[PDB]
């Protein structure tokens, strides 16, 4: 496990992240913060979301724990930080980093997925009304994704 | 009438119908040494009807090898006079009788036959009535490191289940007009070509829904046919279709008529020639004991080696066997002939078990027909091997001496062993080292740990434990009744009441771990399996790792430098379920089981234990604030179960019931039915609730029905559990005060600076001090499925029905619902006895010291289709570090307590790496891309000063090593792979 | 070549090989045919253990072979 985390650590040392931070807390390996930046193209355009990270001891034989903290206006993020995402759950093989993650995340901010959803009011203002989900999102993501 | 408290696991894997046929057979059993007693053993914990003994030899002192009901006192006393005495008190529902004298015309008491030390020409008699009589036969036997099953059912047997595997069910997308089924998207039928298939809720094609099975014509892994749907429709969508099984008739031949053509169960496909040696072989056996008056060749003798040779040419000749007959192998067979291991014993016992349930049941498919086994590579090699060492010394291990001789007995009574467990594993290893007579010797010792205590489910195939001993450790139980089996044990073993982990390491440590010889895992998780395979990798002791599930199991052997660890492959990992698949849409029973175990853990688990921090932590409420990421869900909980719906008594016990079946069963399917309307359509036209998603429907609370009684029951029963109250069961309480409830109106919600931490504020403020509130506890409810009187399995299934019903599923009973929520592993005594009797043949292979790779096996098995196959371990992976061979696993660095710039300085100097990152446990000591000021303060400092440092906690007193992983980079900048280090404190 | 693989199920899997086909192939058919990944894949051909990076070939399998695909289990 140690070995998989610290490889991946300097894999994202090495290459510039660019919209994306993930790093170990204090000196633990087995738990990460990461800071995704919301998409232009978005109405989370100029906003930082901080997700935490929880390495199991079977890793990479189990899918890490990532939840946001950010609170988030998404169809497929709930009010728990949990993400609505496939390789996390039952699709998480031992050959998929953390920077295939954060970028999964990222295209899931890009687009939300109204027909299979996890929040599903939201879902419902984004497929009745979509300029009300619109101002929601901004109005979210200016009270606390700006800090 | 199954007690099913004592059946719990066996009906898992047999069923209620199978054990129902089980109860009226009859089973009677001829011989009763190591081979027959062990038959009669797993017989009895199946739950036959009655077994029946027959064995008027008088008992003699070698019988002991592999007889544990049998005593030194008991020399001269017919064995099965002996052994009923033992034998009726494993399963009181199952009584064992003594027949003195044996009739053929007595035989047609019995459903099955078994026939164990007895001569061709009885066999032959026995068969040529039970066959023409319909009667099912088996002939077991077990000469040394040889063995030998033979099954005749009958000419019209019929087997209702082939291969024990769950019926196959799937969702259908689309049917065309030429019948090609297709599954959902990336959906696998996992069917295969002949097999049968039922239709329902399928729409467009009624006439599919007839429930007709029809052929199965795969044609790949997403699609199969069924054939021409022409006249019942054009096209059909959706749909669900379930497999259907047909019973067999499979046609077997006498014994008489199955010695010219034998048909052969090849349990290794790496020897195909030797059971047709074999075969010969044991005739040739047979005819040598008619020849000498019923005594078998004599212990590595050679005369009569030759003599049997002379038999085996004879043989060979009269039936007209083309084969050419191998001297080396027959000759072999010779000399063990006399030999009764436990192992053996225990492995053709459990095969010939699973014969006889299967016989009686008419489910799996059984042998066609001669099984032929040997484990000749278990033979030792380190010792002398002669006539004068085999040669019996007058005492209960000559069995075991004339196989392996007395040199060989001398190194097992040395063993220091640790066995890790004390379940049906560790019993059955238990019995079969106090048989082999491990740790006997002056310097022998024997350590088993476990910290379970004996349950009523689990006396049905840990045959060491009693009814009375119900409630004790399972470690102290076993020790005490294997000293009973064998007195020599007395004082050479101890028992533990440890589990084995991070947390154990000040008992089983260094000093404990040097003193052994080998570890044997009898575990039931892979967490535990891992943590002591480490162990033993750091240590470099042998491990013997054993599996089972059902009717199948697995057996490895983990040899340091030889083999790889048992850390280094990977296991399939469990479902878990996508979390908007449990939240809104299932569309299966698991998907509510799970989704019921969850409400159960957020109901009265969670809040409990949320009021109970907040009464004992002085500073709970803003390091929940702080850390929590919904803290209002923390408060609001604190606050409603401290004042807001605190019961005063169990009649608000049952409002609150009412309440949450309200909540949960009929307001959240409205809100979610406002948001998802049932004619809603997704963004590309398709209607919404179809396929994967089910419409659901809000249910209204009907006191009669009895699911919503059942669910106010086990709530109202649970919440004063929590609350501490009289709880009651009187139905007429429920109903007079349920007549009066007032269901509170409810509408879906449409929606439509920063005050919320002024709301949370105020709540909190609300909530009464702490110090006012000291004393005041709350009972949290922690799940437990084996106690039929807790309401938590009760609540579970209530639950999971409830919201079945809420989506149109079909809901399942208290049996299924506890297999799955209580995440049951099946299990079995056959397959255990079969999974000990492989690790005790690999035993002494390591006892040995064999060095060759080949020489050992890794064995694999399905009794539900008789299927048994061995494979050779993998070798440890080899690396070049430095120019030098490395092995990658059992290779580590041995370095003193120096500073870390002094490890960093050896490993420039002496391997020529970089050090770039260096960790221990979970912390990272040192990394290439910390600061310069971080690593100057941490560069003089000791690794162990360095550790304590960084982890801030003290190393204990008893630690006298660190593991340390080290990641580093050569000259050219190429990551490279090198061993762990050990630090030495 | 036509090669066959039973699981320890009891189910029978067809495959299309060739002899200088390697064992990442075999298994990659077997996860078309299966779903199960290489890397859990456990394959026994008359008593070896076949480990990726090798050939058909090494192991003398030909036409009509039949291979075994096991698993390990965590009761006990
Ligand atoms: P089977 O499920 O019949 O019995 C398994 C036994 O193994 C023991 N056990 C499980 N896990 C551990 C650990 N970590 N340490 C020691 N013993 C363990 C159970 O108590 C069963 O007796
Ligand atoms: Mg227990
Ligand atoms: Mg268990």
């Amino acid at each position: 496990a140690l070995k998989r985390i610290n490889r991946e650590l300097a894999d994202l040392g090495k290459d510039p992240p660019s919209s994306s931070s993930a790093g170990p807390v204090g000196d633990d390996l087995f738990h990460w913060q990461a800071t995704i930046m919301g998409p232009a193209d978005s109405p989370y355009a100029g906003g930082v979301f901080f997700l935490s990270i929880h390495f199991p001891t079977d890793y990479p034989f189990k899918p890490p724990k990532v939840n946001f903290t950010t609170r988030i206006y998404h169809p497929n993020i709930n009010s728990n930080g949990s993400i609505c995402l496939d390789i996390l759950r039952d699709q998480w093989s031992p050959a998929l980093t953390i920077s295939k993650v954060l970028l999964s995340i990222s295209s899931l901010l890009t687009d939300p997925n109204p027909d299979d959803p996890l929040v599903p009011e939201i879902a419902h203002v984004y497929k009745t009304d979509r300029s009300r989900y619109e101002l929601s999102a901004r109005e979210w993501t200016r009270k606390y994704a700006i800090g | 009438t199954i007690d099913e408290g004592l059946y719990s696991r066996q009906l898992y894997v047999l069923g209620h119908e199978a054990m129902k046929q089980m109860s009226q057979s009859n089973v009677l059993i001829i011989g009763c040494k190591g081979l027959g007693v062990e038959i009669a053993k797993n017989v009895c914990l199946a739950g036959v009807k009655s077994v029946t003994l027959y064995d008027p030899q008088p008992t003699r002192i070698e019988d002991l090898s592999s007889q544990y009901f049998l005593t030194e006192d008991d020399i001269g006393v017919p064995r099965a006079k002996v052994t009923v005495s033992k034998l009726a008190e494993l399963n009181q529902y199952v009584p064992v009788s003594v027949v003195d004298e044996l009739s053929t015309e007595y035989l047609k008491n019995f459903k099955c036959v078994v026939v164990t030390e007895t001569s061709l020409t009885k066999q032959l008699e026995i068969n040529d009535f039970t066959h023409k009589n319909h009667i099912a036969y088996i002939a077991a036997d077990s000469r040394g490191l040889f063995g030998s099953i033979f099954c005749d059912f009958g000419e019209n047997f019929i087997c209702t289940d082939t291969d024990g595997n769950e019926p196959l069910t799937g969702m259908i997308a689309s049917i065309t007009d030429d019948g090609v089924v297709t599954m959902l998207e990336e959906t696998r039928h996992g069917l295969e070509n002949g097999d049968f298939v039922k239709f329902t809720e399928v729409k467009g094609m009624p006439g599919l829904n007839d429930g007709t099975p029809r052929k199965v014509e795969v044609k790949g892994p997403y699609t199969f046919s069924i054939g021409s749907v022409k006249d019942l429709g054009s096209a059909g969508y959706n749909g669900v279709f379930t497999q259907v099984k047909v019973p067999t008739k499979i046609s077997f031949k006498s014994l008489r008529e199955s010695l010219k053509d034998p048909e052969y169960v090849y349990p290794d496909f790496g020897k195909m020639m030797r059971p047709p040696q074999y075969h010969i072989a044991f005739q040739a056996l047979s005819a040598f004991a008619d020849a000498h008056e019923g005594s078998l060749p004599r212990p590595r003798n050679d005369i009569d080696a030759a003599e049997f040779f002379e038999f085996c040419k004879k043989i060979a000749s009269t039936l007209q066997f083309d084969v050419e007959l191998d001297e080396k192998l027959i000759k072999e067979i010779s000399y063990q002939a006399r030999g009764d291991l436990v192992a053996m014993s225990a492995f053709l016992g459990g095969a010939v078990a699973q014969e006889v349930l299967k016989a009686t049941t008419s489910k799996f498919y059984p042998l066609k027909q001669y099984f032929y086994f040997d484990s000749l590579e278990s033979l030792p090699s380190s010792v002398t091997i002669s006539e004068e060492t085999c040669k019996p010394r007058g005492c209960r291990y000559d069995g075991q001496i004339a196989v392996f001789g007395s040199e060989f007995q001398e190194k097992i009574a040395s063993l220091s062993t640790f066995l890790v467990g004390a379940g049906a594993i560790g019993c059955e290893m238990l019995k079969n080292w106090a048989m082999m007579g491990v740790a006997t010797g002056e310097s022998g010792h024997i350590s088993v740990t476990d910290m379970d205590s004996i349950e009523k489910s689990n006396l049905n195939r840990q045959f060491l434990f009693r009814p009375r001993d119900v409630g004790k450790l399972k470690s102290e139980c076993a020790s005490t009744a294997v000293s009973i089996m064998n007195p020599s044990l007395t004082g050479k073993i101890t028992s533990y009441q440890e589990r084995v982990g991070p947390e154990s390491e000040g008992i089983f440590g260094d000093e404990f771990f040097e003193k052994l010889s080998l570890v044997t895992n009898a575990l039931d998780n892979v967490e535990a399996r891992m943590y002591v395979d480490r162990r033993c990798v750091f240590f470099e002791k042998p491990l013997l790792e054993s599996g089972t599930l059902g009717t199948k199991g697995n057996t490895q052997v983990v040899v340091p430098h030889l083999t790889e660890s048992y850390g280094s492959s990977q296991d399939p990992p469990e479902k878990s379920f996508p979390i908007c698949t449990l939240k809104n849409f299932p569309n299966r029973i698991e998907h509510t089981i799970a989704w019921a175990r969850d409400l159960f853990e957020g109901l009265f688990k969670q809040p409990i234990d949320n009021v109970n921090m907040y009464l004992s932590s002085p500073n709970f409420l803003e390091t929940s604030l702080k850390t929590s990421s919904n803290p209002r869900e923390v408060l609001e909980n604190i606050r409603d179960y401290l004042v807001t719906e605190k019961p005063l008594s169990f009649e608000e016990c049952i409002m609150w019931a009412r309440l949450q079946f309200d909540k949960f069963f009929n307001n959240n399917i409205q809100q979610l039915l406002f948001n998802f309307p049932k004619d809603s359509v997704t963004s590309t036209g398709q209607p919404f609730w179809s396929g994967p998603k089910r419409a659901p429907t809000p249910l209204s609370f009907d006191i009669h029905n009895r699911e919503h009684f059942d669910f106010i029951v086990a709530a109202a029963s649970l919440y004063a559990f929590n609350y501490g109250l009289k709880s009651e069961t009187d139905p007429a309480i429920y109903e007079r005060v349920l007549a009066g409830y007032n269901p509170p109106p409810f509408a879906p919600k449409s929606g439509i600076a920063n005050k919320d931490k002024q709301e949370l504020k105020s709540i909190a403020d609300s909530l009464p001090p702490p110090s006012s509130l000291v004393g005041f506890r709350l009972t949290p409810a922690e799940f437990e499925k084996d106690d039929d009187s807790n309401h938590h399995i009760d609540f579970i299934t209530a639950a999971s029905n409830l919201r079945a019903m809420n989506y149109d599923i079909t809901p399942a009973d208290r049996f299924k619902t506890k297999f799955v929520a209580g995440k049951i592993v099946p299990a079995m005594c056959t397959s255990t006895a079969v999974v000990s009797g492989l690790v005790c043949l690999e035993l002494v292979k390591l006892v040995d010291g064999k060095k060759k790779i080949e020489e050992y096996k890794n064995g694999f098995f399905n009794l539900a289709i008789g299927l048994f196959t061995f494979s050779d371990p993998i070798a440890s992976p080899k690396m070049k570090v430095n120019g030098k061979e490395i092995d990658k696993i059992w290779d580590r660095y041995n370095l003193p307590d120096c500073t870390l710039q002094e490890l960093i300085d050896y490993f420039q100097k002496e391997e020529g790496l970089e050090v770039t990152m260096l960790s221990s446990g979970v912390s990272l000591l040192y990394a290439n891309f910390q600061p310069p000021k971080k690593l100057a303060e941490r560069l003089p400092l000791k690794i162990s000063e360095l550790v304590e440092q960084i982890t801030k906690k003290k190393l204990e007193p008893f630690r006298k090593h660190l593991v340390l992983e080290i990641c580093c980079d050569d000259a050219n900048g190429e990551d490279v792979e090198v061993p762990f280090i050990c630090i030495k404190l | 070549m036509q090669i066959f693989v039973k699981t320890l199920t009891g189910k029978t899997i067809t495959l299309e090989v060739e002899s200088s086909d390697t064992i990442d192939n075999v298994k990659s058919k077997i996860q078309d045919k299966e779903g199960i990944p290489p890397d859990q894949q456990r394959l026994i051909f008359a008593g070896k253990q076949l480990e990726d990076g090798r050939t058909l070939s090494d192991y003398n399998i030909q036409k009509e072979s039949t291979l075994h695909l096991v698993l390990r289990l965590r009761g006990g």
